[PDB]
């Protein structure tokens, strides 16, 4: 009942280092989120060409990737 | 007889698709290319 | 500020106390309201079975035999029994599902309605400012409880179909009496002469199902409800703290 | 520390050479018993190695084991007596005649190791002490360079007796302090050495675990492999730091049932497949080496592969790399989706086609070959993790 | 030339789908999964 009683003071002590973790973590999240975004663009271009060429003789087409939201 | 200008670069494109599949670690586990391994060239430069 | 959180901590400890007290009363029957609803559930099923098998007719099971098979238009004499089990079992199964929903829903309103009056849940809104998900979790948990009981009830309902040794009895009924209706007796490809045997089959089904159904509702059903409510409600309440 | 664990004669020596793209470990299958090499970053002028040798009580123990499976354990009272060695050596040379070859069977293999171990034992007896594990060096052994030391160490004579080596080299992959370990085969006759490997791997001092598994060609795991997974699976602490790899996948490139068996086995058990890898050390190793050869040396047929191209009957034999290269181009068809139209014909021998095919396209075809091997991805994978 | 030849290309498309079946799924999961986390420093820090 006293260890948790001083939750307030520990926050001020921790406040010094919390800024770096927040910005650093999102930067990692953005880097991977942007990195994967690059791969799908390469995938999207190739598949569109594949269907375009095969469209000349057959209607068996693959899936696009758009409005993922 | 049906060779088309689009088919010249078509095969090089799927080579990229194989590259993307191999890059992802967990995808290599449950994706066998043995089907495409004997499909494209059997079509392009066809063997009848 | 050094004292504000102390009240908050006691609120969490005190909240579990009330929830544990209310749930405990149900397991033993202290909550008189729950018992009155529970006895209603048992009476309906027992009455339902007696009424259901009493009105059973050979001209109702044979109706379903043709439906089950879109192509064939002629069912064997033996198919009457098979359709009887499913017709007398699937209909019985729906009784639990309809009544079980009527039971769980009534319990929660009895709980939420009385939960707000007591000072435990009352003091929360003077300090916290809002529910904090208490109502959201309660409604969310209620959905989970209904699914669990429905699945458990259906699983037991699937065991009645299998025939027990009591299902067959030479004296009570003989499967070979159909020969008497087949040995130059049932001329056309119809199922009218078989109606004469309707009184005998009704007694046979009573013997087979009466022990099984009584065994489940009287003994097995009570345990599942009590354990299921406690095993899910308490961890949710602890998470609420 | 990086630990490479693999079954005996399963390509562990070949894979290590394949991984480093250098032929440091002698890839003579069956001769790498009890060989461990540690490679760490160092200046190009600081390459060094240490040598250790088996004791006499071990040579006789190994020789008896080799002779025991050969049915030549009779007429041999001690390996110290030249006559008792000659009654078995000339008989071993007769075993070469009886078997018609050194590596034609497991029984012949024991003669091969015994033939080369006895030849190795007698050739370099002056560099071997009785009991104490002699320690020597380039200065103490008069080695001017690693190539000279390797060439001396590549010999079946010296290579057989060597036990422990500590290599220093300048390599980008190892520049981060990475250390490669070649543990002895778990199924070796010497159980205490094998049990040491279990203690070595189970020790907390190991950072990563590489699990080389046969069933890509053997079909299913063995009892020794089965306990390893059971030991690893039951130990959560080590389990979270384990990599699974498979070798000789080229076999599945020609057989569908083995591929179907491999596909079913992989999906049946392994769940955390992000650490599951596949490759072919035999093809991967020589593939990188060919890059250091050109048409002047017949793309290696005149160098490196000159020893392998010389056949017993006089006709130029097809090296395993060349033999699989022709099969890889035609049977597998990985080039089918690429920008190459390699045509394999009976107009020329495998070596002649190897010369013709390479001359037609050249190195750029090899780049795809190494890329398809997956060895480069393996280096990035483990390197990224560590 | 007329019947079998086009079918060979048709087989390739149906023989190539089993690989594109999973690539979009895996990418669509991680990409959507990562978007669930907050982005703002204030909201992100409040989570800590």
């Amino acid at each position: 009942q006293i260890i948790l009683e001083q939750y307030d003071v520990a926050r001020k002590y921790r406040e010094q280092t919390l800024e770096q973790d927040a910005e650093e973590k999102i930067a990692r999240n953005s880097r991977l989120q942007s990195e994967i975004k690059q791969k799908i663009d390469l995938y999207q271009t190739s598949i569109v060409s594949i269907n375009e060429c095969l469209k000349a003789m057959q209607i068996f087409e693959q899936l696009p990737v758009i409005t993922e939201s | 007889s049906k060779i088309a200008p689009q088919c010249q670069n078509l095969r090089e494109q799927v080579n990229q698709l194989i590259e993307l599949l191999r890059q992802e670690p967990t995808l290599r586990s449950q994706q066998d290319t043995s089907i495409v391994e004997t499909a494209l060239g059997k079509a392009l430069s066809p063997r009848f | 500020l050094t004292l504000l959180n102390q009240e908050m901590q006691n609120l969490g400890i005190e909240f579990k106390k009330y929830m544990s007290a209310q749930i405990n009363d149900v397991v033993i029957g202290n909550d008189r309201e729950f018992d009155q609803d529970f006895t209603k559930l048992k009476a309906r099923m027992v009455a339902r079975l007696d009424e259901l098998l009493k009105t059973f007719s050979v001209m109702n099971a044979y109706k379903r035999a043709t439906e089950s098979h879109p192509r064939n238009s002629t069912a064997p004499f033996i198919a009457v029994l098979v359709e009887a089990l499913y017709y007398l079992a699937n209909e019985l199964e729906d009784a639990f599902i309809e009544a079980i929903h009527e039971l769980v829903k009534n319990f929660f309103q009895r709980l939420g309605d009385r939960l707000r009056k007591v000072d435990c849940y009352h003091q929360v809104y003077r300090l916290v400012g809002n529910d904090g998900g208490i109502e959201q979790l309660l409604r969310r948990a209620e959905e989970d409880i209904t699914k669990a009981l429905v699945n458990e009830a259906r699983t037991e309902c699937d065991r009645y179909v299998r025939e027990s040794p009591r299902f067959y009895d030479e004296g009570t009924f003989s499967i070979y009496q159909f020969r008497q209706t087949l040995q130059q007796t049932s001329q056309g490809y119809d199922a009218q002469a078989i109606v004469e045997a309707e009184p005998a089959i009704k007694e046979l089904l009573k013997l087979d199902f009466e022990p099984k159904v009584f065994n489940t509702v009287r003994k097995n059903f009570r345990q599942t409800v009590n354990n299921t409510l406690k095993t899910h409600l308490l961890p949710m309440a602890e998470e609420q703290a | 520390e990086i630990v490479f664990a693999g079954a005996f004669s399963a390509g562990k020596s070949m894979l290590i050479n394949a991984l480093l793209e250098r032929e440091l470990l002698y890839s003579a299958e069956g001769h790498a018993t009890g060989t461990e090499c540690h490679i760490e970053y160092a200046n190009a002028n600081e390459e060094r190695v240490v040598l250790t040798f088996l004791s006499e009580a071990e040579i006789r123990q190994q020789a008896l084991i080799l002779a025991k499976y050969l049915n030549v354990n009779v007429g041999d009272l001690n390996i110290n007596q030249p006559e008792a060695v000659k009654v078995v050596s000339q008989y071993c040379q007769k075993i070469i005649a009886e078997e018609g070859g050194e590596n034609k069977s497991e029984r012949a293999k024991q003669a091969n190791a015994l033939h080369l171990l006895l030849i190795g034992f007698e050739q370099n007896r002056e560099r071997i002490n009785t009991v104490q594990n002699s320690t020597y060096s380039m200065d103490q052994l008069n080695f001017s360079s690693l190539a000279e030391a390797a060439g001396y160490a590549r010999r079946g004579a010296n290579s057989a007796v060597l036990k422990r080596l500590d290599y220093f080299c300048n390599h980008s992959l190892l520049k981060d302090g990475n250390v490669l370990v070649d543990l002895p085969g778990i199924d070796a006759p010497v159980k205490e050495d094998a049990e040491r490997a279990y203690r070595k791997i189970e020790s907390p001092d190991t950072s990563a675990v590489i699990c080389v598994l046969k069933p890509a060609a053997a079909g299913d795991m063995s009892a020794e492999e089965t306990q390893l997974l059971e030991r690893i699976s039951k130990n959560h602490g080590i389990r979270d730091r384990v990599f699974y790899v498979f070798n000789r996948i080229d076999d599945t490139w020609y057989n569908t049932q083995l591929r179907q068996r491999l596909e079913g086995l992989i999906q049946s058990q392994f769940r955390d497949n992000s650490r599951v890898y596949k490759t072919s050390g035999l093809l991967g190793f020589y593939g990188s080496q060919v890059k250091q050869t050109n048409s002047s040396t017949r793309f290696g047929l005149d160098s490196i592969f000159a020893t392998t191209i010389k056949g017993f009957d006089g006709e130029e034999e097809t090296p395993q790399f060349v033999s699989e290269f022709n099969n890889y181009c035609a049977n597998s068809g990985k080039l089918l989706s690429t920008a190459f139209r390699v045509s394999v014909n009976g107009y020329e021998t495998s070596n002649e086609n190897y010369v013709r095919i390479l001359s037609e396209w050249g190195i750029p075809l090899v780049d795809q070959l190494i890329h398809d091997s997956g060895i480069e991805s393996f280096r990035s994978g483990i390197g990224l993790y560590l | 030339a007329e019947e079998k030849y086009p079918e060979l290309f048709a087989t390739l498309a149906n023989d190539l789908q089993p690989l594109c079946i999973a690539l979009r799924q895996f990418y669509l999961e991680n990409y959507r999964q990562l978007d669930s986390q907050p982005r703002e420093i204030a909201a992100m820090k409040a989570q800590e």
